[PDB]
RNA sequence: CCGAGGGUAGGGCCCGUGACUGGGGCGAAGUCGUAACAAGGUAGCUGUACCGGAAGGUGCGGCUGGAU
RNA sequence: UGGGAGAGGGUGGUGGAAUUCCCGGAGUAGCGGUGAAAUGCGCAGAUACCGGGAGGAACGCCGAUGGCGAAGGCAGCCACCUGGUCCACCCGUGACGCUGAGGCGCGAAAGCGUGGGGAGCAAACCGGAUUAGAUACCCGGGUAGUCCACGCCCUAAACGAUGCGCGCUAGGUCUCUGGGUCUCCUGGGGGCCGAAGCUAACGCGUUAAGCGCGCCGCCUGGGGAGUACGGCCGCAAGGC
RNA sequence: AGCGCCGGCCAACUCCGUGCCAGCAGCCGCGGUAAUACGGAGGGCGCGAGCGUUACCCGGAUUCACUGGGCGUAAAGGGC
RNA sequence: GCUAGUUGGUGGGGUAAUGGCCCACCAAGGCGACGACGGGUAGCCGGUCUGAGAGGAUGGCCGGCCACAGGGGCACUGAG
RNA sequence: CCUAAGGUAGCGAAAUUCCUUGUCGGGUAAGUUCCGACCUGCACGAAAAGCGUAACGACCGGAGCGCUGUCUCGGCGAGGG
RNA sequence: CCCUCGCCAAGGAACUCUGCAAGUUGGCCCCGUAACUUCGGGAGAAGGGGUGCUCCCUGGGGUGAUGAGCCCCGGGGAGCCGCAGUGAACAGGCUCUGGCGACUGUUUACCAAAAACACAGCUCUCUGCGAACUCGUAAGAGGAGGUAUAGGGAGCGACGCU
RNA sequence: GAGCUAGCCCUGGCCAGGGUGAAGCUGGGGUGAGACCCAGUGGAGGCCCGAACCGGUGGGGGAUGCAAACCCCUCGGAUGA
């Protein structure tokens, strides 16, 4: 699994102040983390498909969030998702 | 994985060739290869004594190394894994540390890099050869020696393997890829795992050209033959047979058993094949 | 030059019709059985599959919209 | 951020019971099967009993009106990988929300392709019965298949015949799983019985089929017909 | 002065003839020897240089429902 | 799913006049689930008919506009 | 009644059909051939495989357009004899 | 009269077992192209336009050097002549529809090239290896320096549904 | 007797020119990642057209021949069994 270190090396890379968790960068950046790790089980586990759904609703979370901060603020989109190398 | 191919030409529309994935050295050996010298069929009276053989793609032997016992506790690299055109396994190149080369037939799974050994003390991993002995019952094993020191004789073919059942006295007792039940003496070698390539019974050939490319000349039918040549030989138009399908020596062929009965080895023997 | 249209050739859509053929509706004064409704006399229905003169049957899995 | 329960999913291993077949032993006149029989098996030694072995498939008790999942569904045991979900803290974000024509994915069983595997079961099929007949039901056999991998099919009484989310409208009792000041209270789930109210009735009733808003899907007499034609999908069967 | 109608819907009833025939008919339905339902007749009701039939439009049809319907079991929740 | 005078541009031709209305060249555009393209049907309106209304149906006569003049193409004359 | 059991799917006047130029339909002015059908299959039928099948064929049928001394129907000319 | 060859009015397959034979078509560039399909194809489908020479303008490449010369691939405009411009020579007639065989291949040297044989592929069967099998009295060879995903024999003959 | 012919074995040689344009690879698009689509590149094949070469389809001629199997026209294969 995802260790609670890495999370919080996740959480305060991303964080916009100190205390920040739950800020939308920090929930996107979350997000793809675990989204990165499924995709890669999945790799292997093809046949996985109750998981799979998962993924689904993540990818989905995680697309909203971006839609809300591109929406709110382009700079911060467009270095977020430049941060974690993620459109395509 | 087999590979397709599109029909781009009628013969390409069935035709698949092997992958040749495991495959990391393009040239054999050089001290490692002698020259086949191509039969025909014939013997050494100049007669076809194996009917539609001839005309094939040149070939080199690669020498085998089928005893292994020959250089006990001595380990080796695998360096590399070749085609071999005189089997459908594919061979791998052992580089030995003594400094000596060997080919052998190579295993499912045999990692180039990694390291084989032989002997009663060698780890039951893929790659290494021991008396049978000393390999764990439950064990698939392949390069099966028939009787000690004689070379191995057993599951040499792509994809296939035996499996070690049970023991009794100085034997063990293997399942032979035809299923058959059979007793090999306990000081006989096999080295661990399946024979690899296990894809080969996929391949489809796809035209005439390439039966022609294995040296496999057209075959013809008893029934488009005459009375002269064969039992199924004649009759006016088409015709059944006529009589017990029968070979072009007259022995009949749809279920005549043909082993030998009093034959030594029967004793040996627990369960004749399957299916 | 363009040009009504004519001519040559190949396409698309639609209507009519056709040896023969597939079922359908109806009629009813028939033949064969009795599948469903009662535990309907093998609970039924079901998707699928194989099979049978016919309703149908059986296998697999599902539903109760099943009597005792 | 702390914690929780669970047959949720995938992979790899792995345990005992039973059935079948084979080998050894011991033993003999029947066994088996039905409403009753017969076919069948059995002196070429069956059944029943002991020991050995082989192989596949399903996991008894625990087990529940239980649990998990969006549904299809999911059950021996172990480890790894992995989804959903609930609770407590009230720490962070600052309406970032609901639904969703198309699209994409998943989708019991049967079925299909290529390759495995095959003990038990069992369409088709043979035979015995039953019977007026018996292409059935019951009995003896039996091949696909049922099992594994990979790719297809895409249906269903795929049902709660009940689309999703939110808010509002008495309670009683049983239960699973949390957190409490652990008598008792407070969440999230599963049943029952009921207030108001609904409703053609039957029944529903904080798990609404009540009172309301949002969005989606669907209906408009029975048959013909889920048929035809067309189109799109499919290897086919066939699907929409 | 004619024309439709007189079982119910729908206002207007008896006699003969016929006997599941001949026939009526918009729907439901009448006729098998006592038919207010067929045909004639008497009588009655309705309209009147008109009356009735056929065709078609809207209405009744809140039966496409915006006004103003619905989907557990009636047709109707998409398999998720 | 549709589009090559197609969508825009520059210059010119033409007209009473704008305009790809016509041409030459240049650019690669224009349209479409808010339904292009295609098939079918229909001249449109004031009105008319019905209906409590909302709606439905309709466009005969009269008035307004359009289109056509055996089926097509064409220009001449001319304010037209 | 008989049999070891009585031909399934598909196909069928067929490279198989005797009667036969079967019958009906199509094409032609006219069609013993050809195509489509029907089914009383003399005498199809499932690996001496059954039924189909895009592409292929100096294979074997039938039709049309194009064009011609093949023909109506022959004439002339050339060169080698 | 025969052979090989050229032309032919009107007709145009009426010839004949049969368009046999001979015509037609014919290269290249461009436009355009159906059923059906295994999505490759069917396809050169079909059908059609262009094709010489002269002048003028102009694009790109090779070799040079980046330029000249030389050589290569074009584009646009205006003309000229003839019956005719791949002007001679070499160079597909096409379509529709059935049978058979899947297909490229093979064959009766010298009367049959096919529907025959072979063929990928499907199935049955034998074979545990000093294999089965074949040749040989034998030795020895083939099988195979292969080992059941292999080797022998037999039928069937891509593929689809069986 | 395999200097013909048939098969095989060893070792060499030959196959003008033109066309079609598989996989792969690169780039663009797509998606969570993908599948996949497009372009360019590439140069596959018992692929296509056609000489050499290997054949021998149909016709005509030849028929005490040029020839005990030839000639003309036509036609099949021509990187492959
Ligand atoms: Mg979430
Ligand atoms: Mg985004
Ligand atoms: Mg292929
Ligand atoms: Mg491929
Ligand atoms: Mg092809
Ligand atoms: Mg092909
Ligand atoms: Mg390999
Ligand atoms: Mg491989
Ligand atoms: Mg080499
Ligand atoms: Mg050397
Ligand atoms: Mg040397
Ligand atoms: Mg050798
Ligand atoms: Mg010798
Ligand atoms: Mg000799
Ligand atoms: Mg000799
Ligand atoms: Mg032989
Ligand atoms: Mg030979
Ligand atoms: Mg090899
Ligand atoms: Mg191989
Ligand atoms: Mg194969
Ligand atoms: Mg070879
Ligand atoms: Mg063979
Ligand atoms: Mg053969
Ligand atoms: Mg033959
Ligand atoms: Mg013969
Ligand atoms: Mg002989
Ligand atoms: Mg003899
Ligand atoms: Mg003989
Ligand atoms: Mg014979
Ligand atoms: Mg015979
Ligand atoms: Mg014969
Ligand atoms: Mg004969
Ligand atoms: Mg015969
Ligand atoms: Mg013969
Ligand atoms: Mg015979
Ligand atoms: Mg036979
Ligand atoms: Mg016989
Ligand atoms: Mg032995
Ligand atoms: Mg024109
Ligand atoms: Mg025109
Ligand atoms: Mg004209
Ligand atoms: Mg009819
Ligand atoms: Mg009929
Ligand atoms: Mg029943
Ligand atoms: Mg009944
Ligand atoms: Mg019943
Ligand atoms: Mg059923
Ligand atoms: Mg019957
Ligand atoms: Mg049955
Ligand atoms: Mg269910
Ligand atoms: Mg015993
Ligand atoms: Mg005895
Ligand atoms: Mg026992
Ligand atoms: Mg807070
Ligand atoms: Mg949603
Ligand atoms: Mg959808
Ligand atoms: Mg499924
Ligand atoms: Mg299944
Ligand atoms: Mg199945
Ligand atoms: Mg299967
Ligand atoms: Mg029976
Ligand atoms: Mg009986
Ligand atoms: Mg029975
Ligand atoms: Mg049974
Ligand atoms: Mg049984
Ligand atoms: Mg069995
Ligand atoms: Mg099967
Ligand atoms: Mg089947
Ligand atoms: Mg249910
Ligand atoms: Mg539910
Ligand atoms: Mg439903
Ligand atoms: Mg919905
Ligand atoms: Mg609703
Ligand atoms: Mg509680
Ligand atoms: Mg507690
Ligand atoms: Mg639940
Ligand atoms: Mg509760
Ligand atoms: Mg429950
Ligand atoms: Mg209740
Ligand atoms: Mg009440
Ligand atoms: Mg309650
Ligand atoms: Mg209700
Ligand atoms: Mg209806
Ligand atoms: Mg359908
Ligand atoms: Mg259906
Ligand atoms: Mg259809
Ligand atoms: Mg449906
Ligand atoms: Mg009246
Ligand atoms: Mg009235
Ligand atoms: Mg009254
Ligand atoms: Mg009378
Ligand atoms: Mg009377
Ligand atoms: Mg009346
Ligand atoms: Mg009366
Ligand atoms: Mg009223
Ligand atoms: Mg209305
Ligand atoms: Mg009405
Ligand atoms: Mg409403
Ligand atoms: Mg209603
Ligand atoms: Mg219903
Ligand atoms: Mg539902
Ligand atoms: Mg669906
Ligand atoms: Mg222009
Ligand atoms: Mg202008
Ligand atoms: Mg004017
Ligand atoms: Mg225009
Ligand atoms: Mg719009
Ligand atoms: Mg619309
Ligand atoms: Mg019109
Ligand atoms: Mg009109
Ligand atoms: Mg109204
Ligand atoms: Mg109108
Ligand atoms: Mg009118
Ligand atoms: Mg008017
Ligand atoms: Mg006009
Ligand atoms: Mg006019
Ligand atoms: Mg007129
Ligand atoms: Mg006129
Ligand atoms: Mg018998
Ligand atoms: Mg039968
Ligand atoms: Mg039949
Ligand atoms: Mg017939
Ligand atoms: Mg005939
Ligand atoms: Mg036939
Ligand atoms: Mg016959
Ligand atoms: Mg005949
Ligand atoms: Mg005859
Ligand atoms: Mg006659
Ligand atoms: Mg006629
Ligand atoms: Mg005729
Ligand atoms: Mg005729
Ligand atoms: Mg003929
Ligand atoms: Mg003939
Ligand atoms: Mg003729
Ligand atoms: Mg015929
Ligand atoms: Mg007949
Ligand atoms: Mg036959
Ligand atoms: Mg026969
Ligand atoms: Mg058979
Ligand atoms: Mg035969
Ligand atoms: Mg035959
Ligand atoms: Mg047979
Ligand atoms: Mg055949
Ligand atoms: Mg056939
Ligand atoms: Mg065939
Ligand atoms: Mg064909
Ligand atoms: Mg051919
Ligand atoms: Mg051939
Ligand atoms: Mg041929
Ligand atoms: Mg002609
Ligand atoms: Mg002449
Ligand atoms: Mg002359
Ligand atoms: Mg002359
Ligand atoms: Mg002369
Ligand atoms: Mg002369
Ligand atoms: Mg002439
Ligand atoms: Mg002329
Ligand atoms: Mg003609
Ligand atoms: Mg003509
Ligand atoms: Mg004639
Ligand atoms: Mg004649
Ligand atoms: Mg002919
Ligand atoms: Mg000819
Ligand atoms: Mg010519
Ligand atoms: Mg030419
Ligand atoms: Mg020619
Ligand atoms: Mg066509
Ligand atoms: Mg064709
Ligand atoms: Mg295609
Ligand atoms: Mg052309
Ligand atoms: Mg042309
Ligand atoms: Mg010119
Ligand atoms: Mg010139
Ligand atoms: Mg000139
Ligand atoms: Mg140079
Ligand atoms: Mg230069
Ligand atoms: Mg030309
Ligand atoms: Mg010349
Ligand atoms: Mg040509
Ligand atoms: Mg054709
Ligand atoms: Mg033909
Ligand atoms: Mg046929
Ligand atoms: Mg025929
Ligand atoms: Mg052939
Ligand atoms: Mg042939
Ligand atoms: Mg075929
Ligand atoms: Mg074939
Ligand atoms: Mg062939
Ligand atoms: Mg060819
Ligand atoms: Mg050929
Ligand atoms: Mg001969
Ligand atoms: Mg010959
Ligand atoms: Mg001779
Ligand atoms: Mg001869
Ligand atoms: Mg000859
Ligand atoms: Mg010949
Ligand atoms: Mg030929
Ligand atoms: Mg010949
Ligand atoms: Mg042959
Ligand atoms: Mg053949
Ligand atoms: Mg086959
Ligand atoms: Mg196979
Ligand atoms: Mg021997
Ligand atoms: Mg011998
Ligand atoms: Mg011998
Ligand atoms: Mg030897
Ligand atoms: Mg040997
Ligand atoms: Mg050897
Ligand atoms: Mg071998
Ligand atoms: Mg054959
Ligand atoms: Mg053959
Ligand atoms: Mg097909
Ligand atoms: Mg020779
Ligand atoms: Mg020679
Ligand atoms: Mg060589
Ligand atoms: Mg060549
Ligand atoms: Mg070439
Ligand atoms: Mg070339
Ligand atoms: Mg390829
Ligand atoms: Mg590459
Ligand atoms: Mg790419
Ligand atoms: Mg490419
Ligand atoms: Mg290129
Ligand atoms: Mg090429
Ligand atoms: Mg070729
Ligand atoms: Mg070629
Ligand atoms: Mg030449
Ligand atoms: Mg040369
Ligand atoms: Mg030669
Ligand atoms: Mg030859
Ligand atoms: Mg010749
Ligand atoms: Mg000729
Ligand atoms: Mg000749
Ligand atoms: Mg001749
Ligand atoms: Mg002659
Ligand atoms: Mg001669
Ligand atoms: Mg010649
Ligand atoms: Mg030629
Ligand atoms: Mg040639
Ligand atoms: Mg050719
Ligand atoms: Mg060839
Ligand atoms: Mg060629
Ligand atoms: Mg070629
Ligand atoms: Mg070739
Ligand atoms: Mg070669």
């Amino acid at each position: 699994p995802i260790t609670k270190e890495e999370k919080q090396k996740v959480i305060q890379e991303f964080a916009r102040f100190p205390g920040d968790t739950g800020s939308t960068e920090v929930q996107v950046a979350l997000l793809t983390l675990r989204i990165n790790r499924l995709s890669e089980h999945l790799k292997v586990h093809k046949k996985d498909h109750h998981s799979h759904r998962g993924l689904l609703m993540m990818v989905g979370q995680r697309r909203r969030l971006l839609r809300y901060l591109q929406r709110e603020d382009p700079e911060r989109y467009r270095a977020l998702i430049e941060k974690l190398g993620i459109r395509g | 994985a087999v590979k397709k191919f599109k029909p781009y030409t009628p013969s390409r529309r069935f035709m698949t060739v092997a992958d040749f994935s495991e495959i990391t050295k393009t040239e054999p050996e050089k001290s490692l290869v002698k020259p086949l010298k191509k039969t025909g069929g014939r013997n050494n009276q100049g007669r076809i004594t194996v009917r539609f053989r001839g005309g094939g793609h040149k070939r080199l032997y690669r020498i085998i190394d089928f005893k292994r016992w020959d250089k006990v506790g001595i380990p080796a690299k695998v360096a590399a894994i070749e085609y071999d055109p005189n089997r459908s396994a594919r061979i791998a190149l052992l580089h030995y540390v003594d400094g000596e080369k060997r080919y052998i037939i190579a295993p499912d799974g045999l990692q180039v890099g990694q390291q084989v050994v032989a002997g009663p003390d060698a780890p039951i991993q893929v790659g290494n050869a021991l008396p049978l002995r000393f390999i764990p019952v439950g064990t698939v094993v392949h390069a099966v020696e028939l009787e000690p020191k004689k070379g191995a004789k057993l599951a040499r073919a792509a994809g296939t393997s035996a499996q070690i059942q049970g023991r009794e006295g100085d034997y063990v007792i293997l399942r032979l890829p035809s299923g058959e039940l059979r007793k090999v003496h306990g000081e006989c070698y096999a080295t661990v795992g399946a024979v690899g390539n296990a894809d080969h019974k996929n391949i489809v050939l796809g035209k005439a050209g390439r039966s022609r490319w294995l040296g496999r000349r057209p075959h013809v039918r008893g029934a488009a033959m005459n009375p002269v040549d064969h039992p199924h030989g004649g009759g006016e138009g088409r015709a059944p047979r006529g009589r017990p399908p029968a070979s072009p020596w007259g022995w009949q062929t749809k279920g005549l058993k043909t082993r030998k009965r009093r034959k030594p080895s029967s004793r040996f023997i627990i369960a004749r094949r399957k299916k």
